[PDB]
């Protein structure tokens, strides 16, 4: 189920990423590192979000 | 935005393959227990940042 | 002081307690009724459920 | 030989229900005459007419009777004039009482017996009108700017202000004469108002301050208890019959003859009979009962209000001084949630080291004050017990300060002079938004369901004050053959065609003002926010409580703000209600029932050889005033710190869509309805608050979050102190931060032990930073010791625990005791003699206590008839089965050994006690005589979602299932309005539909029983520690001795509270308006086979169906079992201080049988039952599921 | 199956360290009462005979 | 001291791995039903001792 | 002198940035002119 939700949803998270993408410039997008680690994810997450 | 449909389809189709018994206790059980898509949004946004 | 002897009797006379008695009751109990009809034919009844089981 | 002894403990059961049965109807023989005929319920035959004036109901089975009880028939009167009536009264006194209304009868003849007996009362002086009190009275407007006090607008009322020329505490009702100014004038900016003085101040101060609603008839109670012959009796008659001082109850209102506040003597009277009989006082503490009662006999209430302060001070300060070692416990692991009492060595002589700070200037200031009052006794018995040893008499001694206080009962200050009252750093600022600012970020990390629109309508639902409510009219109409041929009239009763059967007809128009209707009905109220909706006012409520404290006032939120708060602020409290096990105690959760274990630090503390432990209590009282500013302002923008998470916002406030706003929205309107006043108004009365406002569900957060702030500065403020003059430092163990009320535990870093100049300037707060009033103020409040703490009414001392006294069930507020139907009386009744078992009171007073409270009950009336059945329904299903040595233990009356047929006929008559026909009638008939009452939100809204045949796999739907299917919902839905309604006319029906069914011999088939097996016990040895509950019974610490106690993290909980929390931790899985109950009903009725295609036709996704699902296998012994009694008004606090979880079964429980689950803990508890009912003696026993010797020859084992 | 690790807390370190000192004071006063019987035992006794 | 763990968490491991039904009887559901931490400081005591 | 809002500031940082009552509760600037004593004489 998790191959195939993912083939077939993958065409709008590609556009989305490129929407947001184009906020940010270069600089920031060969700089900006992940360093707090607020941004972690539960196991529960994962499986449940795929 | 996204879309709203609900996943009893397709926990349908996992319990019928794994032939998830009431009264058992089976690993698929506790897969299925813990399908939390509260922190779904977070996590989708923690997505299109990587 | 009869009643107290037959009682006692009861537990010997037979290899269940009321515990399990209680839990085999538990698992053919509307059991029967509940399901449909195709599937009723194909299923034991309560009275049949009791007598095997007890 | 312990099972013979258990069997003839049980003989001796059933001996003494017989004796208590047998007492009762002979008691009750006395009241209404000898009964005149036995009526067989099934073999005789009665038309309902040429029944005597008292029947015995009885029922014959298996060639033998049962009585059932006593039906009495009013239109056969003359049989009453028997025993009372006008000719035998012939004193010219109780004329009068005859004529003010008719109810004192009974009690007048018994006097006038008192009267034959030669001895005769004298009058009393009534005190008179004090003139003052006409400078008392402010009338505000806005000429005089409201008499300059911002919170005060628009009144159309008067107030009671102190004033020079005016007497003190103006508010408070003083016992006054009648023959008082019909009407003075009042002095206003034109100074031509008048205003009735007696009319108002003997109407509306007779009812709003001064409530009396005794549980039964007070004429009733009066002829039962009230023995002439006992002195406080003679007494109070010299205040009643003396000088002709009348009172009387029409409907719920009291009536006055000639002085105010004169059934407050009673109240006050009755108080001190019962609580005299109760706490089983020695002489002593009969002598200071007896002068005070003395005392404020004058003036019932007023005079506690003088003595509160001081009984405060010296109460505080009871056992400061303790030479007597006390209890022990070990202080290992005190900082975390896994504490637990244990018993640890101490070697003596550690009472030289204790010191408990006194301020005894104040302690004799107090003293010095009684004496004036003139309770001297009292006085000095409190300062004895100052400095006495630990001895139940001795605790009991000093709680006895607060059993006079309690005499009063509900007394509250005037309303509008109460709301004028109660309504009227950058540090500390920087601390108190940061400590909001982390609250709420951990409650939006933990539940964020909130942000996300489509939950919205599922959390509102889940989840008033509106202005707005839909009205419900029609005529509700049944058959009843009950009344008589004279009561036929026009209006109400039909004579129909059958001769004997009539029809009734009651109209109602009644607006459906609960929250949960008002939400389904008209959710455009609570959806929809205006910003004119920040300033709209809305109706406060009032709530008198027992005591002489303070009235409280209650300040609901509008609908859309609380619909804000429910999105915000509500996963912030509900993560702070959460606290669970492996947590350290200085832990957000930590920091913020069971006497016990809550207190459970400082009752190791008290009882220690370590010194440097010390106990700080902390008590702030009119803070509102401090809330009111700057703080508010800060929790504001502690609110505020949270919309930088949130995308869309707007600048400033506008009107929004609650399910299309953006969090940033909610988050401000949210922190506007913190931050701005709001204007609350009650009885002509409007005022506005900018403080803590006591809106519901946010209270406890903002008063825990100062109250915290307040703590770290201090104790900074200390330790820098500390550093610049040489002291040892001090370092917070572990607290605990309830409302107002703060009690923490500080250790000295040193191990140095406490010094009173430690405890001065800790006590000393912010010197030379503020004024010396402020340092006086602390002094006052808090305490700080090793020997005496308090919390929440808890008093510990020396290792032992000391409850309130403030409970009892003669005088409730708002009389909802006369409402409940029969069955709920008695729980309520059982359940407050529970409760008061656990504190101060043993088996045999409480028990006394409970029989005549159930001898007085009312009984069921319908029509001209009454029943009042047997009193052996308590052993029945359906009541709490209690056998009487053992009241604690729910339950337990159907192992005793009643005969089989006097059981099952019992059973019958208990379920048939109760009936739900009356609710589904006049449900069905509101639905056809109004419509459908139902939003089209929420009818669309809650439509079948998971995409499932509702037809299922074929299987038999049943009832329950089809009214919670989405499909037929609709339906469904109006029932939940209609049941919301509430009104005299269903249970008039259904006391007439339980006379009818009596009478003519159809009795309700009882259910059966889930769970029922006899264990059989051997002896084993002890487990438990003994009980720091040192006033409590013997039986109680007897038990805990035995199995043990018990804590919040190893207490069990309900299932329908799990299913409950499951639904709403996963928002949208399940539809809003499934409940726990009817999902745990719904699986019960079904086989657990197809418990899964049930939860498909509920429309339940997979995280919340799996997790139901398991629920329902491991914990439906607990549903089965209470399945048939409404356990609304049961928290029996006796049964849940008993250690009954899995860390005793193995000790207690010998179960070898392969079984499920649910079985196997259900016959666990009933194991557990025998346990706790052998170990009630002192006696620790096994039980196991096989006899130990069957046959004379064969001795079985294992 | 149930085992359960062990948390130091300092109120338990404090305990042990006071038993530390009470073991020490128990050594040296059995010690003193050996000392002192084995003293007593040659003056007060000799050999025995049949 | 020690932690505070509920045995459903080991439990649920152990009914997964065997096959634990609520109907049939199995060696697992012998061990399971006398799982008792009610001694649990006298084994610990113990232990050390050894 | 000692300000306990920069220690509630850096508390609540760091929470955020990752649970931390492990330490978090602990951190007391009773003895902190002391130490800054030491520091300087070091």
């Amino acid at each position: 189920a998790c191959r195939d939700k993912t083939s077939a949803n993958w065409r709008g998270y590609s556009v989305l990423v490129s929407r947001y993408r184009s906020l940010i410039p270069n600089e920031l997008f060969e700089s900006l590192r992940n360093i707090s680690g607020e941004y972690n994810i539960n196991p529960q997450d994962e499986h449940s979000f795929f | 935005p996204v879309d709203a449909r609900t996943l009893q389809s397709a926990t349908a189709a996992l319990a019928a393959d794994t032939g998830q018994a009431v009264n058992r206790a089976q690993h698929v059980s506790m897969l299925t227990n813990r399908l939390t898509t509260a922190n779904a949004p977070t996590v989708r946004a923690i997505t299109v940042l990587t | 002081e009869k009643q107290k002897l037959d009682k006692l009797k009861l537990f010997e006379t037979s290899p269940f307690d009321p515990l399990t008695i209680k839990n085999n009751q538990d698992v053919v109990d509307k059991l029967y009724a509940t399901q449909s009809s195709s599937i009723q034919e194909v299923v034991p009844t309560k009275t049949f459920a009791t007598e095997l089981q007890f | 030989d312990v099972q013979e002894q258990f069997e003839g403990y049980l003989r001796e059961e059933v001996d003494l229900l017989n004796k208590f049965e047998d007492s009762h109807f002979k008691q009750l023989e006395i009241f209404y005459t000898k009964s005149q005929t036995d009526h067989v319920i099934n073999k005789d035959k009665l038309q309902f007419n040429a029944l005597p004036f008292h029947t015995t109901l009885y029922k014959e089975i298996n060639g033998k009777r049962v009585r059932l009880g006593t039906l009495l028939n009013w239109t056969k009167a003359e049989r009453l004039d028997t025993i009372r009536h006008e000719s035998m009264i012939k004193d010219e006194r109780l004329r009068r009482l005859i004529d003010f209304d008719y109810g004192w009868i009974d009690y007048a003849v018994v006097l006038q017996r008192y009267l034959d007996e030669g001895n005769t009362i004298e009058s009393a002086n009534i005190l008179q009108f004090d003139g003052d009190f006409v400078n008392n009275i402010k009338h505000p407007t806005q000429k005089n700017n409201f008499l300059d006090i911002k919170v005060i607008k628009e009144c159309e009322t008067y107030i009671l202000m102190k004033d020079d020329n005016g007497i003190r505490d103006p508010d408070i009702l003083r016992a006054w004469e009648l023959n008082s100014i019909p009407e003075v004038i009042e002095l206003d900016v034109d100074g031509e108002t008048k205003k009735f003085n007696l009319r108002k101040e003997m109407i509306k101060r007779i009812q709003d301050e001064a409530p009396v609603y005794f549980f039964c008839n007070p004429y009733r109670y009066a002829v039962a208890n009230l023995d002439p012959n006992i002195p406080e009796v003679r007494l109070w008659l010299e205040y009643f019959i003396g000088s002709e001082d009348f009172f009387g109850f029409n409907g719920p209102n009291v009536i006055v003859s000639k002085s105010l506040l004169a059934a407050k003597r009673f109240e006050v009277v009755v108080n001190h009979l019962r609580k005299v009989a109760a706490f089983e006082l020695d002489v002593e503490s009969k002598e200071v009962m007896n002068e005070w009662i003395k005392y404020i006999m004058i003036d019932p209430v007023y005079r506690s209000y003088k003595n509160r302060g001081a009984f405060g001070n010296l109460n505080q300060h009871v056992f400061a001084r303790t030479k007597s070692e006390g209890l022990s416990w070990s202080l290992i692991d005190i900082g975390t949630t896994n504490f637990e009492l244990k018993p640890t060595k101490k070697v003596a002589g550690s009472y030289v080291n204790k010191f408990n700070l006194v301020d005894d200037v104040l302690v004799e200031e107090s003293l010095k004050d009684l004496r004036n009052e003139g309770l001297h006794k009292m006085a000095d018995v409190t300062r004895r017990m100052i400095d006495a040893d630990i001895t139940p008499e001795n605790v009991k001694k000093g709680k006895l300060n607060r059993l006079a206080l309690s005499y009063c009962g509900y007394t509250g200050s005037h309303s509008a002079t109460a709301m004028v009252k109660q309504f009227n750093d950058p540090m500390f600022v920087d601390i108190v938004k940061d400590n909001m600012r982390v609250y709420m970020q951990e409650g939006l990390q933990k539940y964020p369901q909130g942000s996300r629109k489509s939950n919205r309508l599922d959390i509102l639902f889940k989840g008033s004050s509106t202005n707005e409510h839909a009205v419900v009219n029609g005529r509700f109409r049944y058959r009843s053959e009950l009344y008589r041929e004279r009561d036929v009239n026009s209006s109400t009763v039909f004579k129909t065609a059958t001769p004997g059967q009539y029809r009734v007809v009651k109209k109602i128009s009644a607006k459906l003002k609960s929250k949960n209707a008002n939400i389904v009905t008209h959710p455009m109220n609570f959806i929809n926010f205006k910003v004119d909706d920040l300033d709209i006012v809305v109706n406060a409520g009032s709530r008198l409580v027992r005591g002489t404290r303070a009235k409280r006032i209650i300040t609901p939120n509008y609908g859309t703000i609380y619909a804000a708060s429910l999105m915000t602020v509500l996963p912030a409290v509900r993560l702070l209600s959460s606290r669970a096990s492996n947590m350290g105690a200085l832990s957000t959760q930590g920091r913020i029932a069971l006497p016990h274990d809550v207190m459970a630090p400082q009752l190791a503390v008290t009882s220690s050889d370590d010194v440097s432990k010390i106990c700080v209590a902390k008590d702030f009282g009119q803070f509102d005033t401090s809330q009111w500013g700057q703080i508010s302002k800060a929790h504001a923008d502690g609110v505020r710190s949270m919309k930088a998470h949130y995308s869309m916002g707007h600048d400033t406030l506008v009107d929004l869509d609650l399910n299309d706003a953006s969090f940033a929205d909610l988050l401000e309107v949210t922190a506007m309805s913190y931050e701005r006043p709001l204007k609350y108004k009650m009885n002509g009365l409007v005022c506005e608050s900018a403080g803590v406002k006591s809106g519901e569900l946010t209270t406890q957060t903002r008063n825990t979050t100062t109250n915290i702030s307040h703590s770290t500065v201090a104790l900074d403020d200390y330790n820098n102190r500390a550093y610049r003059l040489n002291l040892p430092k001090l370092e917070l163990v572990t607290d605990n931060k309830v409302g107002d009320d703060s009690v923490e535990v500080l250790r000295v870093v040193d191990g140095s032990p406490l010094t009173p100049e430690i405890a001065k300037l800790y006590v000393n707060c912010m010197q030379d930073h503020a004024d010396k009033n402020h340092l006086e103020i602390s002094a006052k409040r808090t305490i700080v010791g090793n020997n005496v703490a308090e919390h929440i009414k808890i008093w510990v001392f020396k290792g032992y625990l000391a409850l309130d006294v403030f409970l009892d069930s003669v005088t409730s507020e708002k009389n909802s005791f006369s409402n409940l139907n029969y069955l709920e009386q008695v729980n309520i009744l059982y359940d407050m003699a529970m409760t008061l078992m656990i504190r101060y009171c043993s088996v045999q007073a409480c028990m006394t206590q409970f029989c005549n409270d159930m001898k007085l009950l009312n009984g069921i009336r319908a029509g001209n008839y009454t029943f009042i059945p047997t009193p052996k329904i308590i052993c029945a299903y359906g009541t709490p089965e209690i056998c009487l040595r053992a009241p604690e233990i729910r339950s337990f009356g159907r192992y005793l050994p009643i005969d089989e047929d006097e059981y099952s006929v019992l059973n019958d008559l208990v379920a048939s006690l109760s009936t739900n026909k009356p609710k589904m009638d006049f449900v069905a008939q509101m639905f056809e005589q109004n419509g459908n009452q139902v939003h089209g939100i929420w009818l669309d809204h809650f439509k079948r979602k998971n995409d499932v045949n509702p037809d299922g796999g074929g299987i038999h739907i049943s009832e329950g299932l089809k009214r919670l299917m989405p499909e037929y919902c609709e339906r469904h839905l109006n029932e939940l309005v209609y049941k919301t309604l509430d009104d005299k006319v269903i249970r008039d029906y259904t006391s007439d539909i339980i006379i009818t069914n009596i009478c003519k011999g159809k009795l309700s088939k009882a259910p059966k029983l889930a769970f029922f097996a006899n264990f059989y016990l051997s002896l084993t040895g002890f487990n438990g520690v003994d009980s720091p509950y040192l006033t409590a019974d013997e039986g109680v610490k007897n038990v805990h001795r035995v199995i043990g106690l018990s804590y919040r993290n190893t207490l069990s909980t309900s299932p329908t509270a799990n299913v409950d929390r499951i639904l709403r931790n996963n928002p949208g899985s399940a539809p809003a308006y499934l409940t726990g109950n009817d999902i745990l009903g719904v699986l019960s009725d079904y086989p657990y086979q197809n418990w899964r295609t049930v939860v498909e036709l509920l429309d339940i996704t997979e995280p919340s169906a799996t997790a139901i699902i398991e629920v329902a296998t491991n914990q439906m012994h607990a549903y089965l079992a209470d399945k048939d009694l409404n356990t609304a008004n049961l928290f029996d606090n006796t049964s849940r201080t008993y250690d009954i979880s899995d860390r005793t079964y193995p000790k207690f429980v010998n179960i070898t049988s392969n079984l499920s689950n649910s079985n196997r803990r259900g016959f666990q508890l009933e194991a557990m039952k025998h346990i706790i009912y052998m170990a009630r003696r002192g006696i620790a026993t096994l039980a196991n599921t096989h006899p130990s010797k069957i046959g004379n020859t064969v001795y079985y084992d294992y | 199956f149930a085992l359960a690790q062990i948390n130091a807390d300092d109120e338990f370190i404090g305990a042990i360290d006071k038993e530390s000192a009470e073991y020490l004071d128990e050594y040296a006063t059995l010690a003193r009462d050996i000392s002192n019987s084995l003293t007593l035992v040659k003056a007060a006794f000799g050999p025995l005979e049949r």
